[PDB]
């Protein structure tokens, strides 16, 4: 159930030194590629540089990448801005053992067009849409390219991942935890239950007042640099009843749910 | 359309005085993608500051992590201070040790 997914973007008025087209690329929760056009080149992130891919693999993620920036820059001349376009573009392996693609387009934050893999076009209901499918659908190759990419490219790639880093994916790294109160209104404090540089990133935060549910607080979930993950659920209580209060964390890296008090 | 950012700082690990350390802003949920963001040091902005691609979630706002590294005294406070076009002013986001 591991997605390899690329995320693209492109701003029709880049500010200055910035890129007006970039890409990063996603395997599961991980950053694995980046790619921008003032660089022209793909390349690898984090524990990724290590993982000791075939010859040509990051030659062949700069040419699909390089293809792929011209066609979202050709977008904005079909366009009647300032614009951003987005596109989600990659695939899923899913039971039985085939390939599920996944190619969506956003303009200026909305989604707004696909690309039909059936009849191997783009398509959405807005003229925007209609327009730049079909300046996408005139360019000789394009829809071929697309298609290509989605069936063939995304799944040999995500196979290969899986057969040079999977070690990448099967990092367990249980969280550091803090049970902390501070006042807050009168009368009243705030509990924050923190789980700090976990991996994978799902985790679960509960409250327990006198060990009976108290509910999952407000949380906040975030990365770290590395791509560990950080989060906190936090519980309005009142003052001087905060050691009824303890946390109780779940997370893939402890065999079972881990009990914090304060 | 226009999101306006939600903003988060907190530590890579649990702070302890004295100890070297990571701080992280995490700037989350924004559209357009143009956005400006500093750490500060009891109110002074820290040069020495990286940053995470900018990338985006699947409801298609944009997010990305700010981070330096410091090492927490008792006395001394931080804070993350975002511009965006959705903010009348720069938002100013202290840093809760506990967070
Ligand atoms: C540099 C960095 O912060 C980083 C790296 C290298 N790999 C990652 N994998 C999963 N999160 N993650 C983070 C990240 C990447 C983009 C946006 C963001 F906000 C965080």
């Amino acid at each position: 159930h591991l997605s390899l997914l690329y995320h693209l973007t492109a701003v029709s008025s880049p500010a200055p030194g910035t890129p007006a087209f970039w890409v990063s690329g996603w395997l599961g929760p991980q950053q694995y590629l980046s790619y921008n056009s003032l660089r022209g080149e793909a390349e690898p992130c984090g524990a990724w540089v290590w993982e000791n891919q075939v010859s040509w693999y990051w030659e062949k993620e700069t040419t699909d990448l390089r293809i792929k920036e011209k066609l979202f820059l050709e977008a904005f001349k079909a366009l009647g801005g300032p614009y951003t376009l987005q596109g989600l573009l990659g695939c899923e392996l899913g039971p039985d053992n085939t390939s599920v693609p996944t190619a969506k387009f956003a303009l200026n934050g909305e989604e707004f067009m696909n690309f039909d893999l059936k009849q191997g076009t783009w398509g959405g209901d807005w003229p925007e849409a209609l327009a730049i499918s079909q300046r996408w659908q005139q360019q000789d190759k394009a829809a071929n390219k697309e298609l290509t990419f989605l069936l063939f490219s995304c799944p040999h790639r995500l196979r290969e991942h899986l057969e040079r880093g999977r070690g990448n994916l099967e990092w367990k790294e249980p969280p550091s935890m803090r049970l902390k109160a501070r006042p807050s209104s009168p009368g009243f404090s705030v509990l924050t239950c923190s789980a700090f540089s976990f991996y994978p990133p799902e985790l679960q935060l509960r409250f327990l007042r006198n060990g009976l549910a108290a509910g999952t607080g407000q949380g906040d979930f975030g990365p770290n640099s590395d791509g560990s993950f950080h989060a906190s659920s936090s519980l309005t209580v009142k003052s001087g009843d905060e050691h009824h209060y303890c946390c109780i964390v779940q997370h893939a890296g402890l065999a079972q749910p881990l009990r914090v008090e304060l | 359309i226009q999101r306006t950012p939600k903003i988060q700082v907190y530590s890579r690990h649990p702070a302890e005085n004295g100890k070297s350390n990571f701080l992280n802003c995490y700037v989350s949920g924004f559209h357009p993608s143009d956005i400006e963001v500093d750490l500060l040091k009891n109110g002074e902005r820290i040069e020495k500051v990286e940053h995470s691609d900018l990338s985006f979630s699947k409801d298609w706002s944009f997010y990305l992590l700010y981070y330096t590294e410091f090492t927490p005294t008792e006395k001394d406070e931080y804070a993350c201070r975002v511009n965006h076009v959705t903010l009348s002013q720069p938002k100013i986001v202290k840093w809760d040790r506990d967070m």
